[PDB]
């Protein structure tokens, strides 16, 4: 029924119209409507929109960007986002959401930018980013990602990789590692990485990327013989004997 | 009241095939100027150009893309009205296909990456162009020109003079990154010969990421050794925390690490020939403490 309806604050600048929702207490938006004409940034910060069902944000098609962060978001339904097609720019980082699944982010066909940071994030299915082929920017810090899947980046675009703050001990070159050619930052600081020959791939990688690229450091946290390390600086040898 | 006056007006351009043009055209009066843009007499009217206002109304700027030679050329003239008055000036395009490229042509070596950056931060877009005489740098953020101007701002435009036969590189600063900043950004070089443009550069700008803060500790203490007299050890000593704590080797109040190779996290010690006992203290620095640790060398 917003905005007519003054529940949320649309004022209409500058240059794009910004409905601001934040910390209005919103449960669902199945209930609710957005404007015909004009296209958004839709602001849902402080909600507590705990749960994400099919067809929410239906009549919000007109949206731009979604920035839904801190509403203790854990569980999120296979279409949940669907009707989406406009949206470049997904914020749901500082919730509760324990894994990526397959058609998690259904509805979402123009996504380029996703953050989702600080979630205790785990198990990312292969599958859960394939069909967002224009996301080019995957922030991920800071949550508890053990390994990313095969196919995970096939066919998506990645430009911006922010992988800090997990429980990270290697990175493959086969399938993951060579999928992104089009890296341009990658953040793989705080990482628990662990130099043995599985690691080897990395290095090598590192080597072969665009200088500057990498942002921060690759310290070897195992094994104690080498802790403390830079990958920089690791030889062949030691990595693998 | 006022009649309309120029503020700026839009200069001779040339261009490549399949390239990007851009003409500044605003100006001043009371009631407000309107600018319109005419391709001979008549406004431009095509699926390949475009008008893009400046925020203040003061004017505007003609984007054609991609460029197609003769199309293009020639001539557009700026007209800026108001009530009181009208004035106008003219300007010539010219696009040169392919094989019209003179030697000498501003050349992007090096154009501006995607950025991420975390808000109130530094974002430096980088560019890099070569071409005769040596091409002169400038910005465009969303198909509109960047305010570099002398007066003091967030916004300078790096001189980063690499010096020689090297390319020439002018990258674009920005200092206290806002949401405002962020956007498409497009790197231009230009000499006698003409104009090119860089690949467009999508700017973001993120929220800080919140870092715990803690103390120095020991993850590899310096550990005790005893050697046959004028043998070498090798003492590991290992320090984490956030930030990062320096390690630093230290012989009673004799420092022995040089500052300026201060490693951050872990440093070994090298002993040589010890044919006389001693204890080394390795010790650890960051902004939230000091601490250290003995290592007692004992000869056999
Ligand atoms: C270590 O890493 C960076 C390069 O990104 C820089 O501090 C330095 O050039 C490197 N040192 C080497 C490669 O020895
Ligand atoms: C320790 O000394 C040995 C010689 O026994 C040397 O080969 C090795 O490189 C040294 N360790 C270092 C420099 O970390
Ligand atoms: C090292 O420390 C021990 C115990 O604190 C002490 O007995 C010994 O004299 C010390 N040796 C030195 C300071 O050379």
């Amino acid at each position: 029924d917003v905005c007519k309806e003054k529940i949320c604050s649309c004022n209409e600048i500058e240059g794009d119209l910004h409905v601001d929702c934040e910390k209005k207490g919103f449960t669902s938006l199945q209930r609710f409507t957005a404007p015909t004409s004009q296209f958004y940034h839709l602001f849902l910060h402080g909600n507590s929109l705990t749960r994400l069902f099919p067809n929410e944000f239906a009549n919000f098609y007109n949206a731009v960007s979604l920035h839904m962060e801190n509403n203790g978001l854990h569980e999120i339904v296979p279409g949940a986002f669907l009707g989406l097609q406009l949206v470049k720019r997904l914020h749901i980082n500082n919730n509760k959401i324990k894994s990526f699944r397959k058609q998690t982010f259904l509805g979402l066909d123009d996504l380029e930018y996703l953050q989702a940071d600080f979630n205790l994030l785990r198990d990312i299915d292969p599958g859960a980013f394939q069909d967002l082929n224009k996301l080019e920017v995957l922030i991920l810090n800071d949550n508890l990602i053990s390994t990313l899947p095969a196919n995970v980046f096939q066919y998506v675009p990645i430009t911006h990789l922010d992988l800090r703050g997990n429980r990270l001990k290697t990175l493959p070159y086969e399938e993951v590692l060579e999928q992104i050619p089009g890296i341009a930052e990658i953040l793989l600081e705080d990482n628990p990485w662990d130099c043995t020959c599985d690691l080897l791939s990395l290095k090598e990688w590192l080597e072969n990327i665009p200088k500057n690229a990498l942002i921060g450091r690759v310290v070897c946290e195992a094994p104690t013989r080498l802790q403390g390390k830079d990958l920089n600086e690791t030889t062949e040898q030691d990595l693998c004997p | 009241e006022t009649p309309p006056r120029f503020t700026r007006t839009p200069v001779d351009q040339t261009g490549v095939s399949g390239g990007v043009a851009s003409f500044i055209c605003q100006a001043t009066g009371d009631p407000r100027p309107k600018i319109v843009w005419n391709k001979k007499g008549k406004k431009v009217s095509n699926q390949r150009f475009e008008v893009i206002e400046f925020d203040d109304g003061s004017g505007s700027v003609l984007r054609i893309q991609p460029l197609r030679t003769p199309r293009d050329e020639a001539i557009y003239e700026c007209v800026a009205s108001n009530n009181v008055g009208e004035i106008s000036v003219s300007t010539r395009l010219t696009v040169l296909r392919e094989d019209q490229i003179p030697r000498g042509f501003p050349t992007i070596d090096m154009g501006p990456q995607l950025k991420v950056v975390e808000r109130t931060r530094t974002a430096t877009m980088l560019c890099a162009a070569s071409g005769n005489p040596d091409p002169e740098i400038t910005w465009f953020k969303d198909f509109l020109p960047v305010d570099t101007s002398n007066n003091n701002g967030r916004i300078k435009q790096l001189r980063s003079e690499s010096i020689g036969g090297t390319p020439i590189r002018g990258a674009l600063q920005i200092e206290q990154s806002e949401e405002s900043d962020q956007g498409k950004y497009e790197c231009v070089a230009t000499n006698s010969a003409g104009t090119r443009y860089s690949a467009p550069a999508n700017l973001y700008v993120r929220e800080l990421r919140e870092v715990r803060r803690v103390p120095p500790r020991f993850s590899i203490p310096p550990t005790n050794h005893e050697i046959m007299p004028g043998g070498s050890v090798n003492i590991t000593c290992v320090a984490v925390g956030s930030p990062m704590p320096y390690v630093k080797w230290m012989l009673g109040a004799e420092d022995l690490t040089p500052e300026d190779d201060m490693p951050i996290g872990r440093n070994v010690l090298e002993l040589n020939d010890v044919r006389q006992s001693a204890n080394y203290t390795c010790v650890a620095m960051s902004t939230l403490g000091v601490i250290e640790a003995i290592a007692q060398i004992t000869v056999k």
